């Protein structure tokens, strides 16, 4: 399948090279596999979904996303325009209040509820969850990260935005998990983007056009929106069954664009999420 | 935790 003027985020991890516009995907489009995006929540009942999403978990008074940032991200894993695996299925658990902030006994209490509810769910192709936060390092809430892998889920986390190494940043700094580094359309690394050698992957981050609160859209950027085309390409790649949960990460830097990125600080891995199309 | 939330 072709999707024709896609996000530019979508055509760069479909191509060997930045400045097209054509997204090639297989059409089986991550059907039968499922992504948690722990996050401020998902407008469900947002078009862009095809009622494909649904929340199962709220830790605040509502369930409803009231911030948008976790709208924008599922948007990014699997809605009809703008996602990756446009046919997957999406969970909603909301560990991050309408202002974006969240405590990490909250934020953990989610993925330990994420590794046990998968338990509960249909999903033959396999889990993924979506991790587009994170704070100062915590052992804690790596610990938490590295369970939920563990339990047989493909954790992709945000490598986070402060242009530092991101070994001092929780989930980030779990080895076990996947840390995702942000890239924009001139393939150079952003300029926001933390490095070091704890990055798995880059993906897309900046100027990235997803869906948004009251059935809307709009572009943002950040290794949060990096972070979704991760899990929404493991998603797909579990789906078409070259991987599984516990090697997707591995997988992805294996088959990974190398080289191809500007502004990589020595010791930081040069790799770039690609879904290796032929039609 | 503590990273995101509206700044650009
Ligand atoms: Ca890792």
């Amino acid at each position: 399948a072709a999707q024709t003027n896609a996000p530019w985020g979508l055509a760069r991890i479909s191509s060997t090279s930045p400045g097209t516009s054509t997204y090639y995907y297989d059409e089986s489009a991550g059907q039968g596999s499922c992504v948690y995006v722990i996050d401020t929540g998902i407008e469900a009942s947002h078009p862009e979904f095809e009622g494909r999403a649904q929340m199962v978990k709220t830790y605040y008074y509502s369930s409803r996303d009231g911030n948008g940032h976790g709208t924008h991200c599922a948007g990014t894993v699997g809605s009809r325009t703008y996602g990756v695996a446009k046919k997957t299925q999406l969970f909603g658990v909301k560990v991050l209040d309408d202002n974006g902030s969240g405590q990490y006994s909250t934020i953990i209490a989610g993925m330990d509820f994420v590794a046990s509810d998968k338990n509960n769910r249909n999903c033959p192709k396999g889990v993924v969850a979506s991790l587009s936060l994170g704070g100062g390092y915590s052992s804690s809430v790596n610990s938490a990260a590295a369970r939920l892998q563990s339990s047989g889920v493909m954790v992709a986390v945000a490598a986070g935005n402060n242009n530092a190494d991101a070994r001092n940043y929780s989930p980030a700094s779990e080895p076990s998990v996947c840390t995702v580094g942000a890239s924009d359309r001139y393939d150079r690394r952003s300029s926001f983007s933390n490095y070091g050698s704890v990055l798995d992957i880059f993906g897309p981050g900046t100027d990235i056009l997803s869906t948004w609160i009251g059935g809307s859209t709009r572009s943002i950027s950040g290794t949060s929106m990096a972070t979704p085309h991760v899990a929404g390409l493991a998603a797909y790649l579990m789906t078409l069954g070259k991987t599984t949960a516990a090697s997707a990460c591995r997988y992805i830097a294996d088959t990974a664009n190398k080289g191809d990125l500007s502004n990589i600080p020595f010791g930081t891995v040069n790799l770039l999420a690609y879904n290796n199309y032929q039609a | 935790g503590d990273e995101q939330g509206e700044n650009k």
